[PDB]
């Protein structure tokens, strides 16, 4: 069963360079053309590059041509994407994908995705604050002042799954901030201990904030 | 570049109902049109390849119709399990090109939000800051207006608003309105109210607290 696992995404300074890589498997790699397609929220899916099964032929859409260089090592069954002179409009999630053809055709198989954030802003851990009250009670957690994305959020280490709403983060300058809320029966609190767990992988910042009655 | 145009941009429809997504090419493409489905947080899933050829494993309620420049993707009946974003892709000429994407919403029964308000946390005041948060949960439709009034007075700055995607279980939306403001300006005020305007009800739903 085909599998494409790309890795390499990161926070790169504008004008910087980066090298993504795709690890194919489950199929004879050197019998298909490979490709990278990137997707942004505001522009949707957009083809970035393709390379024939023999690596002899490459294809780039003007907007990226000259900057991105798609290559492949049929030995290791790996597909690369060397990016240079990065620009902000380059920020996006990049997918590794296969054509059912030896040169180029539609996309039959997709990878998991890797995100590349092209920014100047510096990495910076979040400040997690508990939102205690002040039927069934509703508690919340407020992650604020972090960058870059993403930041994972769970309640009671994932044991608390129902009633959880984690709202998308929003940019307030060059610092994201998001929040989550959980509703629990009136009896299970504060008799029971509800905890919030925030993890900012970027800054290797983990945090468990307990929601105590103000 | 053969340019594809997809519409509608976002379509709301009730379960069981039919869904017709349309894609039009900048030139003739014969039937080198492919369709893709993409659920939240996931990558795109192949559903229909060239020649309106329904890729294997895909339920029969899905079908591609069209040849030349007019193409159509449909669903004989909307199921809770089809709430996705759809993209069409012409694979006839380079560069490959996708459509703007169509976003499906499960039109459900109206429902009013359950507004909840919270006064800043002790430690936040410490760092010298104040964030009043307001949670409006499980409502529909998605359109709603939240306002922040401090001491009966209006206020529109420092307000961060966020909406969750449509809940995959009850088809409702939830949003977070969170007002920020200096620990200083917070202190020298008393009435903090979160007022929500929504189709579900007439008079604005109001939640608040003092001091
Ligand atoms: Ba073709």
């Amino acid at each position: 069963e085909v599998q494409l696992v790309e890795s390499g995404g990161d926070l790169v300074k504008p004008g910087g360079s980066l090298k993504l890589s795709c690890a194919a498997s489950g199929f004879t790699f050197s019998s298909y053309g490979m490709s990278w397609v990137r997707q942004t929220p505001d522009k949707g899916l957009e083809w970035v590059a393709t390379i024939s099964s023999g690596g002899s032929y490459t294809y780039y859409p003007d907007n990226v041509k000259g900057r991105f260089t798609i290559s492949r090592d049929n030995a290791k069954n790996t597909l690369y994407l060397q990016m240079s002179s990065l620009k902000s409009e380059d920020t996006a999630m990049y997918y590794c994908a296969r054509h059912e053809d030896g040169n180029w055709n539609y996309f039959d198989y997709w990878g998991q995705g890797t995100t590349l954030t092209v920014s100047s802003a510096k990495t910076t851990p979040p400040s997690v604050y508990p939102l205690a009250p002040g039927s069934m009670v509703t508690l919340g957690c407020l992650v604020k002042g972090y960058f870059p994305e993403p930041v994972t959020v769970t309640w009671n280490s994932g044991s608390l799954s129902s009633g959880v709403h984690t709202f998308p983060a929003v940019l307030q300058s060059d610092l994201y901030t998001l929040s989550s809320s959980v509703t629990v029966p009136s009896s299970t609190w504060p008799s029971e201990t509800v905890t919030c767990n925030v993890a900012h992988p970027a800054s290797s910042t983990k945090v468990d904030k307990k929601i105590v009655p103000r | 570049e053969t340019t594809v145009t997809q519409s509608p941009a976002s379509l709301s429809v009730a379960i069981g109902e039919k869904v017709t997504i349309r894609c039009i090419t900048s030139t003739d493409i014969d039937d080198d049109m492919n369709w893709y489905q993409q659920k939240p947080g996931e990558p795109p899933k192949f559903f229909i390849s060239e020649g309106n050829t329904l890729r294997p494993g895909v339920p029969s309620r899905f079908s591609s119709s069209g040849y030349g420049t007019d193409f159509v993707f449909t669903i004989e009946n909307m199921l809770s399990e089809d709430v996705a974003d759809y993209y069409c892709l012409q694979s006839d000429t380079l560069p490959l090109t996708f459509g703007s994407g169509t976003k499906l919403e499960i039109k459900r029964a109206d429902a009013a939000p359950t507004v909840s308000i919270f006064p800043p946390s002790s430690e936040q005041l410490t760092s010298g800051g104040a964030s009043v948060v307001c949670f409006l949960n499980n409502f529909y439709p998605k359109d709603i207006n939240v306002k922040w009034k401090i001491d009966g007075s209006e206020r529109q700055n420092g307000v961060l608003n966020s909406w969750t995607d449509q809940d995959s279980k009850d088809s409702t939306y939830s949003m977070s309105s969170t007002l920020t403001l200096t620990k200083d300006e917070y202190e020298r005020h008393n009435s903090y109210t979160c007022e929500a305007t929504h189709k579900t009800s007439t008079s604005p739903i109001v939640k608040s607290f003092n001091r």
